[PDB]
């Protein structure tokens, strides 16, 4: 596997008109699907990370955006990397867009973290747009061999003991954070239970508790909910993805959780920036924004 | 508004 040719020619399109593409060979994909998965198996289902970092959301195949981020943030390794998951579906780029995370998972593996977000799935991407953009670029093999990494993801992370980290939100079904770790890989994602909520859940200011979940699947949560969560484990905050927020990040339950969501201009019914939160050597959090055009 | 699965 020739990581840097790969790393060279994925970047080699930077400043090009959006929309360029990068067309990787079938074997270079596979090879950089075997590899991370690999290393995705060898390290914890829930990381346990170290500031500074920096910490993206939501990308969906927005590839010259994801480029604009690192530009923004410093490129791999300058820079240390937490991602939330939903790399694929919707955007024109999403095989750029993984092909470059998995490179730079490979080539600094204790550096750049990837997390598994509810689009890692083969019955999400099936229909919002990853497997067709494989089929037509490459074919249904490679998309199979995809689903095979996204089934090795790590689901949640903590940086620092004080900021957990996942793609959706809370579980009822949360207690301890061993119930995370007992999760065994290869898994899909179940459509109700643990895994499902901390990939599908969403906080909501009109609920108190637990409350019914207007995609159909899981749950939302209060900010009460949050508050006891933080003091039950002695954590500061919950980082987390999923919803498309306007300013491309937005805090919740008295900043006790935030929201980040780096894909700008994703959604028609109103305009979004995309967000990049910056983590220091004391844990305080500030922003690097794409705003939108 | 991409449709709820999600503006
Ligand atoms: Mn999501
Ligand atoms: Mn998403």
């Amino acid at each position: 596997l020739n990581l840097d040719s790969i790393i060279g020619r994925l970047l080699e399109v930077q400043g090009s008109r959006p929309g360029k593409n990068v067309q990787l060979t079938e074997n270079e994909i596979r090879g950089l699907c075997l590899k991370s998965r690999e290393i995705f198996l060898s390290q914890p289902i829930l990381l346990e990370l170290e500031a500074p970092l920096k910490i993206c959301g939501d990308i969906h195949g927005q590839y010259y955006d994801l480029l604009r981020l690192f530009e923004y943030g410093g490129f791999p390794p300058e820079s240390n990397y937490l991602f939330l998951g939903d790399y694929v579906d919707r955007g024109k780029q999403s095989l750029e867009t993984i092909c470059l995370l998995l490179a730079y998972k490979i080539k600094y593996p204790e550096n750049f973290f990837l997390l598994r977000g509810n689009h890692e799935c083969a019955s999400i991407n099936r229909i919002k747009g990853f497997y067709d953009e494989c089929k037509r670029r490459y074919n249904i093999k490679l998309w199979k061999t995809f689903t095979d990494c996204f089934n090795c993801l790590p689901i949640a992370a903590i940086v620092d003991e004080k900021i957990f980290c996942c793609h959706g939100g809370l579980s009822p079904d949360l207690q301890s954070m061993e119930q995370i770790r007992r999760i065994m890989r290869p898994t899909d994602v179940p459509d109700q239970g643990l895994l499902c909520d901390l990939l599908w859940s969403d906080p909501d200011k009109d609920v108190q508790g637990w409350g019914e979940n207007d995609r159909g699947v899981s749950f939302t949560f209060g900010a009460e909910v949050v508050a006891k969560f933080l003091h039950k484990h002695d954590l500061d905050l919950i980082c987390r993805a999923h919803q498309v927020v306007e300013d491309g990040y937005e805090f919740f339950a008295k900043r006790q959780l935030v929201t980040l969501f780096s894909a700008p201009n994703y959604c028609g019914e109103f305009d979004n920036a995309g967000a990049m939160m910056s983590v220091d050597e004391t844990l305080m959090c500030s922003f690097q924004i794409l705003k939108p055009a | 508004x991409l449709x709820r699965x999600x503006x």
